[PDB]
């Protein structure tokens, strides 16, 4: 047998995928996962897969650090994965602009309060519920000559000239994080 | 123990105290009113087998109390494959003359299966490990039974993790890893044969025994106990056999 | 997209992109820009990769750039909530739920056990002492 490698994370919006390599060829796998003073709990027990979802067990405390490992099967072979903090890992899904309605010479632009795989009370707590301050959200438009705007909440409002239509586009964005600060751009609305 | 604390009165009745001629020797671990899991090597330089006695419920070296019950020690077995000054196979089965009272200070830990201590135990994180050892490398030992909690590593984090050194002991399938790189908190000598107890769903099992290490929490370093699971059937079938003529007694492994 | 002459009319996005699928050059028309374009076109040609419906028992979809995200049922998990929560009654998994000992059977489910000096409760998991002073437990805390 041969131990996992390049042992990656893939977190969006805490739905998370540990992958690894290589495809196997008379191997299965098994991944445990856990938290520095916590113990190891099995997932994807002999899968023949190079992935294993833990998105059900970094949900239950986003802001803990977690280690993974696969063991290789034809003490076992394994491989440990890199650390992984959820809070300040999972990538910021794509935004979506909810709308935007015009009033006199300002625009309000509304920002989709997007769902996050964190569970609570039998219901999925949005990007906000979960990063609550942590968490802005900034505008890229122009009218139809760059222009920016920054929100601590789900709305922007902006002045615009009468007569003439803007198009915006927006994103998410963790100030405090030192990687994956930023979500990639929404799809570009025009009024 | 070094980095440990006082193991409250009764909460470590399965701990043993080994003596011969009446000094203190190693600790042990009752697993039943007859036996003691001990380490090999404590066995190393005994020159008189007829004086050795096992006490049970001990907790402080310096008061006597109705709790403390002694033992004369019958029989020590040990595996064919140990070899004196060394590390692998560090583990000893001893028979008590007499069989020991069950009290509220005084109670066996339990020997788990095979599959369930490979499977299960060895994936609890934290395990206490307790003793009258020494409570400094190369200091004075304790006179009250100390207790830590450590964490366990698979070996090929325990050899990742450890300051690669010369030619030192290697860390076996009969072994394994367990408490601290930094210096604080580690078994140590005075504490050798004295159990490594893990907690699972309100029952605790004996996973290892103290058995070796690099100095006592020398930076670097982890402790190193005998992998117990490796020896459940070798332990089972040995209690269930007749005592020899002598006390030392050479068991064939596996 | 371009039907006979209607190119002659300035650019639109409601009628071109929107109410039609627009082609690159249609949306640069309208756009004019070179990054405005680009950050358009990036989002509207991506494609719906939720479209084969890959969230599997009853999860609900959820369209990302190049990729989607699955929101799963309680009793489901994976990638796209391929895992059935309820058929992982095997013993590595978290001891099959076994308060002491488990032993796993092919065909059936598994079986949990006990050490000596306890019993298997009606529940089938869980172990009670049989005796005064069971191994493993401490007295004075009890
Ligand atoms: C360094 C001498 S030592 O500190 O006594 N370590 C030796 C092994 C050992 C380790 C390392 C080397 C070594 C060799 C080359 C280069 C550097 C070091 C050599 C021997 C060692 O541990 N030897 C055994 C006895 C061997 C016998 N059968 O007589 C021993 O002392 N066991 C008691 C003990 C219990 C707990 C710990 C602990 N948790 N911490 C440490 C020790
Ligand atoms: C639906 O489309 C996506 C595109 O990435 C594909 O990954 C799924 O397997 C399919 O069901
Ligand atoms: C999307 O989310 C999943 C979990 C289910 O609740 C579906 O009914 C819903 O559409
Ligand atoms: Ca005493
Ligand atoms: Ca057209
Ligand atoms: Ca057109
Ligand atoms: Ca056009
Ligand atoms: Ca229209
Ligand atoms: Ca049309
Ligand atoms: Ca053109
Ligand atoms: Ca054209
Ligand atoms: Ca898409």
């Amino acid at each position: 047998t041969v131990a996992a490698y390049n042992l990656t994370w893939k977190s969006t919006n805490f739905k998370t995928i540990l992958e690894w390599e290589p495809k196997p060829v008379n191997q299965v796998y098994t991944v445990q996962i856990s938290t520095k003073s916590g113990d190891w709990k099995s997932k994807c027990f002999y899968t023949t897969d190079t992935e294993c979802d833990l998105t059900d067990e970094i949900v239950k405390d986003v802001k803990q650090t977690y280690l993974a490992r696969v063991f290789s099967y034809p003490e076992p072979l394994y491989e440990n994965s890199p650390e992984f903090t959820p809070y300040l890992e999972t990538n910021l899904g794509q935004p979506t602009i909810q709308s935007f309605e015009q009033v006199g010479t300002k625009v309000n632009v509304t920002v989709e309060d997007e769902r996050t795989l964190v569970r609570r009370n039998n219901t999925f707590l949005s990007l906000r519920d979960v990063f609550g301050k942590d968490l802005i959200y900034t505008l890229y438009y122009w009218k139809s000559g760059k222009k920016t705007a920054k929100t601590n909440t789900n709305e922007f409002l902006i002045d615009v000239d009468k007569g003439e239509n803007y198009c915006f586009s927006v994103q998410a964005v963790i100030p405090s994080r030192t990687v994956n600060r930023k979500s990639t751009d929404s799809p570009v609305e025009c009024m | 123990i070094v980095g440990g604390k006082v193991c409250p009165k009764g909460e470590c009745p399965w701990q043993v105290l080994l003596l011969v001629n009446g000094a203190q020797l190693c600790g042990g671990t009752l697993i039943n009113t007859i036996w003691v899991v001990s380490a090999a090597h404590c066995f190393d330089k005994i020159k008189n087998w007829r004086n050795l006695i096992a006490v049970l419920g001990e907790h402080d070296l310096s008061e006597h109390d109705g709790d403390e019950q002694s033992r004369r020690v019958a029989q020590v077995i040990i595996p064919s494959t140990y070899v004196p000054g060394t590390t692998n196979h560090d583990i000893a089965l001893l028979r008590l003359h007499q069989p020991v009272v069950l009290t509220d200070h005084v109670v066996p830990l339990c020997l788990p299966e095979r599959t369930f201590s490979e499977r299960t135990l060895a994936f609890v994180r934290f395990s206490l490990v307790s003793g009258w050892g020494q409570l400094l490398d190369r200091g004075a030992t304790a006179l009250e039974l100390m207790v830590l909690n450590v964490p366990r590593l698979m070996t090929q984090d325990c050899l990742q993790q450890s300051r690669k050194v010369g030619d030192s002991p290697n860390i076996t399938e009969y072994m394994f890893c367990a408490g601290y790189s930094d210096g604080s908190k580690d078994s140590c000598k005075g504490d050798s044969g004295g159990p490594h107890a893990t907690h699972y769903r309100g029952t605790w099992y004996l996973t290892g025994i103290v058995s070796w290490g690099q100095g006592c929490a020398t930076v670097g370093h982890f402790g190193v106990y005998t992998r117990v699971s490796q020896y459940i059937e070798w332990l089972q079938k040995l209690m269930r056999s007749e005592p020899r003529p002598g006390v030392l007694l050479r068991a064939p492994f596996p | 997209a371009n039907a006979f002459l209607e190119e002659l009319r300035p650019g639109s996005l409601e009628r071109e992109c929107k109410e039609e699928q627009c082609s690159f050059e249609e949306a640069r028309e309208i756009f004019k820009d070179a990054e405005r374009t680009k950050l358009f076109w990036i989002s509207y040609s991506d494609g719906d990769q939720c479209a084969s419906s890959p969230c599997q028992n009853g999860g609900s979809c959820k369209d990302q750039l190049q990729s989607y995200i699955c929101f799963c049922l309680p009793a489901f998990e994976g990638r796209n909530c391929e895992t059935h929560k309820d058929d992982q009654l095997i013993c590595v998994n978290e001891n099959g739920g076994c308060e002491q000992y488990c032993s796993d059977h092919t065909g059936t489910k598994r079986s949990c056990r006990c050490h000596e000096g306890y019993s298997l409760l009606a529940d089938g998991v869980s172990c009670t002492p049989t005796v005064e002073y069971p191994c493993g437990k401490i007295p004075i805390l009890e």
